[PDB]
């Protein structure tokens, strides 16, 4: 059928070692966005910040592209972890022992080549706890992702609004909020950019 | 008891036309994909027309679309070539290959009928 | 012999990446139901339920009949996990560092191409802990189900209602019950239905 | 060499799929025994019971037979896991967060065919634990075993008598014994039997 | 010492009969699934007849069925290829292949016979 | 209806041109790396010429750089062999191959054509 | 070069699930030799022992040989685990849920096709705890290593003298010594020897 | 494209099992440094420290050397682990239940050929520790790194300083220093050196 | 300096005898099976002798067993063909291949020698 | 532009000598093994001659050791295969191919060139 056509024809000649992208002295635009489900720990002694995170990872695949027409009732294919190229998109100040919390789901990719990547994980990352105002204290704890052996020219890391609409409330720590910036970070060696995305917890003690 | 039998071969002149049919025993035929392969004398096998098992699907070799038109029954488990302007590189031994549940094109079959002669 | 006539066969042109449907523009019909063995730990500083729960998902291959007098004495056949296509139904609350307590089984199938999957597993699943009548409180606690990565249209999930014939009493917490509801919910970009399996267990605290 | 020849040709038309057996529409007999050798923990709380066993199965393959004479000093062959047929015996009511505490080792098959298998685990069962005669409380843990996917006339599950002789005394329960029983059960559709072998481990609290 | 020998080929004329005989030494007869090949003088391999180890299946070529019978006989480690009204297409060196416990059809065999001409 | 459409071949003398023109249809002509197979009469088929999807890369024999030249039109879905002062080994049916997003060299091909024969 | 060479021959007929034996009907010679590096734990409840050893088994694989003078400089060679044959040698008495704690690292030979294996391991150890001369209780822990699926006259286990060298002292515990033992022990069924070393940890309370 | 044809060839004739060298009887120079982020835990019932460490191991494949100009907008190049040669430099004193803490990351090559290997990891290592000057003993935890199965005039494993930029105070222990030390150890059967390099964390006990 | 050299045929008559020797240098000639082929010529190579690397095991083809004998000397690196009683199709190019430690029959050959012909 | 272009065949006579060469373009040479394989007219391509990447390792075919000679010049990017002595059987198209950083013997080649027609 048509969907059997498209899935052998889709690896024809893939490799999932190469950057997806049809002109290779350009970027790849990769848009990358945590949801935050609840906060499940916060370590003090051990200065690890336990959290439950989806992340969001939508990038495009130039060579997984097909007609719709061509191939009725297919408009979209699912690849599982190690057939098609991701993003080494990794938690910089992650305290996990395994160091990658993230459970690898299928990739979604649709008729234009989209491909859309969504890690559950229970992150496990490193902030340092200032305990001086403690029973009204304010912490601010950085998650920070970035691509692990890409750089900027080759994967430009873009920044969405991370989404609370999950969010589980937590009896000892109240969400202040969320916010995330990108920034961008250089060697002495090359002009070459590190883009990198920080969101930046805050959460006050409930009392 | 799987068979696949070809009839309708024979000899005919150029410009002609020839219904080639087949007939599947022995296996599931609404379950099967099933091509049309041609053997020349002295060169290789290769793909001339395929139905997928569906019959929703049919795929012809640029050298002969247009000309030839692959049908299935599976009523009656046959595989229908029917031949239009026949030409003189149209001769050849054809012969029915069967895959399961194949798209038509590309696929591993499983099996093979015995062939009749056309001669143009 | 017949047995290894038919596992030979049926994996001659067999993709495990595609969806087993005769026609790719209907949805798939999965049947889900849970069967609950026992309320292992409900934690309510971390607000994670832990329960040994055997999944069953039943659906229909369409690439994997064969006939029975064809293949005396075969009327069933076993396939292990990555050799043949399995819905992707995960617990979406799930806070288990793994996200996948699934024991991963192999999938029985029968002439008919019927295929049935029982994947036992201990869930770690997110509940909202409510303690304000504490010596006498009743809680909610969800057990949300769906598929990662595919849809309504493409992969109908429908409920069947959860068994507690195996069920083990623990000794902190009585089970009311366990009722299930199916729930469809939408995205604003397409129409397109997107069900899930809720099954609200309701346990009161033993006094 | 003679086991270089053996082993190349044992694997020559062999699916690990498929049931051992010569005709098809007759059960494969598999014999299983557990040896008990130390119970780690007995779980009060939560209703589970830790205990080190080796498991026993044997059976005969079919597919695994060769001629002592012409293959000379090769009289027994090993096969690890995943590529030959071992049955799923499996213990239905286990709290393990795997399922699965057995560690894989390798099949011993000898000039008959014939196999055994003899995994080892620290297993962690789901036993009720009464406490109303605590200090002298007699409690009956059942380590119940059967084939997931096999049922009766497939996989006929024979029980052989649990050894203790290499039991570690434990310092606070004593091991009044381990009777096993084979049991059939039936189901509605089908009068397919499905056996399964309960060991039921007596203990009595030690003062 | 794993030998398959053949023999009864030799020359008949159209519409005969010949019996074919393959026997084989050095390894466990029942255990294989024999199976019958054809080797035509400037063409390729291609399967004739084949039976199971069990001896309960028995599959035949769609060009020979109904004409070509196989059989076995396991106390005498024997392979019988009983052929009737043979046709001019039937001219070649049939030899026998065994499979360990193949099926009968798709297999990979271990052991090669020598082969016996017949010619038509 | 995956097609590739051969043209402009026939009898040249040697030193001459001829432009070999190839159109497809039925698969995105954007999304393939286009490439010129030839067989000649009792050999083996050999790459000639070959065009990568992007068509920022063309590779060639050595036995023919220089002399042809390959190119590729999306608009019209077509690809092009130029070739100048032909010689006489350069005597075969010259057939393009498709291959998904290839390189132009060593590809998995999908899509065949038929072919057109030129003679030196 | 002469090393791509040389690995590319090494296993042009070689499979890792036969003995590396030039006769068949003669044992291959596997010595066995642990070091100590740290008593971490003694667990008394569960009568479990936690040790840190560096297991050494040497034996000689006969087709591993090359001539240096054909392949210059490439004088040794490393093999991952599952590409060339290994003793099963596993610890009968481990109390460990995985029932193997050693770290499969690479296998080296040198050019007589002399095969070494240092498996470093956590290793958790059945232990018989004896607490009645508690403030001065000496103990001796067994740890029992041998083949599991191999037997005397295919696999000869050899024992040497296991090191202290890179001991670390316990706070607890002092290793008055560790000697080993070789036993050979015998089924009813044939005369067919099985080896096994058995190093007993003498330790003494530290008052 | 580009990508494409540099990632087919330069795997064309490569085994991971093989040295990266020109020539055979010459050692690969390997580069080692680590940067530590911060000293999670120290265990003084067992003698285990616990840190996050990022090791950096750079050398030269002389076989993923390419042409920037045949290759353009094609400078570097990701290889997974398993599918290029990577030192085997592991923790010798590591306490890990593992062993091997480091998380398999991809290694990044460059058009010389240049290998940057930058693996993280929650090291737990054997440390001695001594406290009689409770409240104001200063410890010197080591952590040392070689190769398993490499000595030298194969790997010549070169040692860089530690940088500890990145790191975290903790609220326990002050980090007076982390310095490093290569050191040669020799057998008595050769005079074949074997290198190593020991990174000797020097803390101070916060009062 | 890996090398195989045959030596020893020539022109026989039928019913005659022919030692056919095969010299080896250039690697351990104790560690390898040592097998014959043969390559009619217009056919396709197939087996005849084969010996195991410890030279207890010989295997001989089923057209051939009886009057071939495979022999081999690890003193003088050589694998020795002793043919009694040759036969019109024992004419071909005879060459000796080498598998690393092979049992005899099956096995990946690493080294191929050039051969010798042999007529009857 | 990946090119082999060999040079020097032609004409010889029994016992003569050749010194056959090929420029190597658009790849680092010095990364490649060189080797030269040869198709005489009717029969498949051999192995003749083969140098390592490094230029350290020479391995010749059994036929043509101790006549033919390979040699690498990595300043000009040409192979060399000195041939003295020629015989009727070396007698072929010689053509090169490259592998990638390759032994010199079993290795996946990457570019191959065209070839020159020898004669004896
Ligand atoms: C396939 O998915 C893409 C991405 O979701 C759709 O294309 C647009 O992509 C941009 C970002 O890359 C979004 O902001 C737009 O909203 C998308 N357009 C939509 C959703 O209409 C694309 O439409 C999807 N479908 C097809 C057939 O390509
Ligand atoms: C194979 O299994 C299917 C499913 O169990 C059987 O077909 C029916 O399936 C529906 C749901 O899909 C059930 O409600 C029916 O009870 C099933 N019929 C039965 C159990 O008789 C089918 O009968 C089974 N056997 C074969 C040979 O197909
Ligand atoms: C191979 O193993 C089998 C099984 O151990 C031996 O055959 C008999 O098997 C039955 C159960 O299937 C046992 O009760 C008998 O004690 C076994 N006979 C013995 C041990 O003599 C068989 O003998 C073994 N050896 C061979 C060459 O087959
Ligand atoms: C290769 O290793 C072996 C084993 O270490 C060396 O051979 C001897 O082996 C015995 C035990 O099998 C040792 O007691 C000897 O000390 C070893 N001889 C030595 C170390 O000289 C062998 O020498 C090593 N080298 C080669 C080239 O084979
Ligand atoms: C590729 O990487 C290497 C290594 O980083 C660069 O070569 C020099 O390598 C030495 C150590 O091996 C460094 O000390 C130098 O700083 C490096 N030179 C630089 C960074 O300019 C090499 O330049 C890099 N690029 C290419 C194209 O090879
Ligand atoms: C790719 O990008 C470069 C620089 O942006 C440009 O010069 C080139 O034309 C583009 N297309 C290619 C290489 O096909
Ligand atoms: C393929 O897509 C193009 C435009 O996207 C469309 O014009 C064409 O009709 C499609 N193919 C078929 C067979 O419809
Ligand atoms: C599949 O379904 C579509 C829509 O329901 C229908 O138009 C079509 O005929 C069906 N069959 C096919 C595509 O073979
Ligand atoms: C295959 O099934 C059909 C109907 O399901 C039945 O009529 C037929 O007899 C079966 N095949 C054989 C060989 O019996
Ligand atoms: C297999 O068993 C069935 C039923 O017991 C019997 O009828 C048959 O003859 C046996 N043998 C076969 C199918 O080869
Ligand atoms: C094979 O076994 C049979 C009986 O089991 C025996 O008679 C025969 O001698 C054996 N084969 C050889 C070569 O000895
Ligand atoms: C192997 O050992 C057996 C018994 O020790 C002996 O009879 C035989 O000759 C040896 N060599 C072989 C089988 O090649
Ligand atoms: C191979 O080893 C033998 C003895 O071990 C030696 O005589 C011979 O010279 C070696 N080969 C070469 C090419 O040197
Ligand atoms: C490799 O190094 C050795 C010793 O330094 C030297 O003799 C040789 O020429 C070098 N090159 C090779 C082996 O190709
Ligand atoms: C390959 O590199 C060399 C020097 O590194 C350079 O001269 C040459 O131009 C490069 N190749 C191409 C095609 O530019």
């Amino acid at each position: 059928e048509f969907q059997r056509k498209l899935y052998k024809e889709l690896v024809k000649n893939y490799n999932p070692l190469e950057r997806p992208v049809a002109n290779d002295s350009q970027p790849l635009t990769v848009y990358f966005s945590l949801s935050l489900l609840q906060i499940m720990d916060v370590d003090e002694k051990n200065q690890v910040l336990t959290t439950n995170i989806w992340l969001q990872m939508s990038w495009t695949d130039h060579y997984l592209q097909w007609n719709v027409s061509e191939y009725p009732g297919v408009k979209t294919v699912r690849f599982p972890d190690g057939q098609i190229w991701k993003p080494d998109i990794l938690l910089y100040n992650s305290a996990d022992e395994r160091f990658d919390a993230t459970f690898h789901t299928n990739v979604l990719v649709n008729s234009s080549g989209h491909c859309q990547y969504l890690p559950p994980g229970i992150f496990k990352s490193s902030c340092y706890i200032d305990v001086r105002w403690f029973p009204f204290d304010v912490q601010h704890c950085k998650l920070k992702f970035g691509s692990w052996s890409y750089g900027g020219w080759s994967l430009d890391l873009q920044m969405q609004e991370a989404d609370i609409s999950g969010y589980i409330p937590n009896g000892e720590w109240d969400l202040v909020g969320i916010p995330g910036k990108r920034s961008e970070r250089f060697y002495e060696c090359c002009k070459e950019p590190y883009p990198d995305v920080t969101f930046t917890v805050t959460m006050r003690r409930r009392t | 008891q799987v068979q696949l039998v070809e009839s309708g071969g024979g000899l005919v002149q150029a410009g002609g036309s020839l219904k080639l049919s087949c007939a599947a025993s022995g296996f599931t035929f609404a379950h099967y994909a099933m091509v049309w392969f041609r053997q020349a004398p002295g060169k290789e096998r290769e793909f001339v027309a395929g139905i997928s098992w569906s019959g929703a699907s049919t795929y012809y070799a640029s050298s002969v679309k247009g000309r030839f038109t692959i049908s299935r029954d599976n009523a009656k488990n046959t595989v229908y070539l029917q031949m239009n302007s026949l030409k003189p590189e149209d001769t050849a031994v054809y012969y029915v290959a069967a895959a399961r549940f194949g798209v038509g094109v590309d696929d591993d079959y499983s099996y093979w009928g015995q062939g009749t002669q056309v001669t143009v």
